[PDB]
């Protein structure tokens, strides 16, 4: 509903960012963007329209959804470096549960 | 570039309805799929109003006023009936798009009342110690509206709240305090009152009235009367709140002499051929009482 973690990691390590949640009826959309001085949008999933890559067409690696009305927004870290460290949140909006919100902040040390 | 245009904040009256606009500003050539619109109150764990472009309406009082199945939701304005105090506070309006994401702003709904403002005099006698003279009240305003006094004269105002008739309400009381005093009857005084509820702050003047005792003095005589001079007139100078309801004429010696005849206000000289030395009174009656005032006449 409203989450916040601390998520420490490595050099070159490999992380994957999960929002777990469930239904009784159905999933509005979905996103994943980092949080800094401005609300930079990663990717956008519907269950009609589909996926939206905000940069560039090789993002088939970046993120997931796993789908009983149960379901897995994941978004995939690999070989991070201290660049890729910051506040990563996921907005999930479902009907009639309304919108759930969990921030990760990641930390490379 | 999609932008969603709303207000910071939004005035609302206590009672009556406010519509809280929210509308999602998509450029011309811009392609957007609008899932659902979503209100929501600051730290309320759960959503007030809800509008699926499939379900439809759902509410916790509230109405989606553009809104509509079948129409590209684009203007997620929401009325809100019979406005009260808890009513007041920040609100969020959402727009759950494709492919541009979440969009929301935060939009802050203050809670009004219309105040009524009065002016009055308040009538005081003579004392030392300064009291209130003038009185202004804004009864019934949400936020307490501010009152301020143009005077010249110079005084201390005693402001003080008391709560309103309607809850969320205050009534503003402002006495103006002033030493009373003779010049300062008649004077103006204006009370300035300030409120976001009016266009322009509302003036009201008051005439101050302060009761005092006659203020009597007597003008003409300039020491230089000669014997057999022409037939002079002097005159008893009195100023008093009430006005004077009589003018006496006397002397320390008793009675006025055969060359001074009484005219009311005013005192007519005779011409006169021995001299002559009278210290003439005028005595001023008044409701608060009598004062009175001397003048020695001299003539060689
Ligand atoms: C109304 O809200 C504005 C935005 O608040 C922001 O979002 C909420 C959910 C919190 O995270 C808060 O800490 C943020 O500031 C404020 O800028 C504004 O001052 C608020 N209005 C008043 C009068 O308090
Ligand atoms: C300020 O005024 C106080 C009196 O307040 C008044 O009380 C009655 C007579 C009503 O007219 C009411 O509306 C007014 O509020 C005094 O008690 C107080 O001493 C004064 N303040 C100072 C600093 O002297
Ligand atoms: C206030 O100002 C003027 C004051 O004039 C005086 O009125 C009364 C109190 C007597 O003392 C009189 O001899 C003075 O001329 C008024 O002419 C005016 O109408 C008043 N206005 C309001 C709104 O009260
Ligand atoms: C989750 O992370 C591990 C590495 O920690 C990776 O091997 C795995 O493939 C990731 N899961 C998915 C579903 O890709
Ligand atoms: C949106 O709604 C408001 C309030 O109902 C209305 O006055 C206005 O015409 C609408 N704005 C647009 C741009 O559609
Ligand atoms: C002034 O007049 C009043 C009323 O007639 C009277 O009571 C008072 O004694 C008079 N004063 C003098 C000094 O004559």
């Amino acid at each position: 509903v409203n989450t916040e973690e601390n998520v420490y990691a490595t050099l070159g390590s490999d992380v994957n960012l999960t929002c777990q949640t469930q239904t009784v009826g159905f999933f509005v959309q979905m996103q994943w963007s980092k949080v800094t001085n401005k609300i930079d949008l990663i990717a956008v999933y519907h269950p009609q329209y589909g996926f939206y890559c905000a940069y560039g067409r090789p993002c088939e690696s970046l993120v997931t959804f796993t789908e009983e009305n149960g379901s897995k927004w994941t978004l995939h870290l690999r070989n991070m470096s201290s660049s890729v460290s910051g506040r990563y949140e996921c907005m999930l909006v479902l009907y009639p549960e309304g919108i759930q919100t969990k921030i990760y902040n990641l930390l490379i040390q | 570039d999609v932008v969603v245009q709303a207000p910071t904040q939004v005035p609302g009256f206590l009672g009556d309805s406010v519509t809280l606009p929210c509308y999602l500003q998509v450029p011309n050539m811009e392609v957007t799929h609008v899932s659902q619109l979503t209100w929501a109150r600051h730290g309320e764990s759960g959503s007030m109003a809800v509008f699926h472009q499939t379900q439809g309406p759902s509410y916790s009082r509230l109405e989606f006023v553009a809104a509509r199945l079948g129409a590209e939701l684009r203007n997620a304005s929401l009325r809100m009936f019979g406005l009260r105090v808890e009513d007041e506070g920040n609100y969020t309006c959402l727009f759950v798009t494709f492919p541009q994401g979440s969009r929301s702003v935060d939009i802050w709904l203050r809670v009004l009342a219309k105040p009524q403002n009065t002016a009055e005099v308040q009538k005081v006698q003579l004392t030392g110690e300064p009291v209130p003279m003038a009185r202004c009240v804004s009864t019934g305003g949400r936020p307490p509206a501010q009152i301020t006094w143009h005077s010249d004269l110079g005084g201390m105002p005693n402001t003080s709240q008391v709560p309103g008739f309607l809850s969320g309400t205050v009534t503003v009381t402002s006495l103006w305090i002033l030493v009373p005093s003779s010049q300062v009857d008649g004077k103006n005084v204006t009370c300035k009152v300030e409120h976001e509820s009016f266009e322009k702050p509302q003036l009201l003047t008051v005439n101050l009235t302060v009761y005092y005792p006659p203020e009597v003095s007597i003008s003409g005589y300039d020491n230089n009367w000669y014997l057999g001079q022409n037939e002079a007139t002097l005159t008893c100078d009195a100023r008093s709140n009430p006005e004077p309801t009589g003018y006496n004429w006397s002397t320390t010696m008793g009675p006025l002499p055969p060359f001074a005849v009484a005219q009311g206000a005013q005192l007519l000289i005779r011409p006169v051929d021995k001299p002559i030395n009278t210290t003439l009174i005028c005595n001023v009656t008044n409701a608060l009482g009598a004062r009175q005032a001397e003048l020695t006449v001299q003539v060689k």
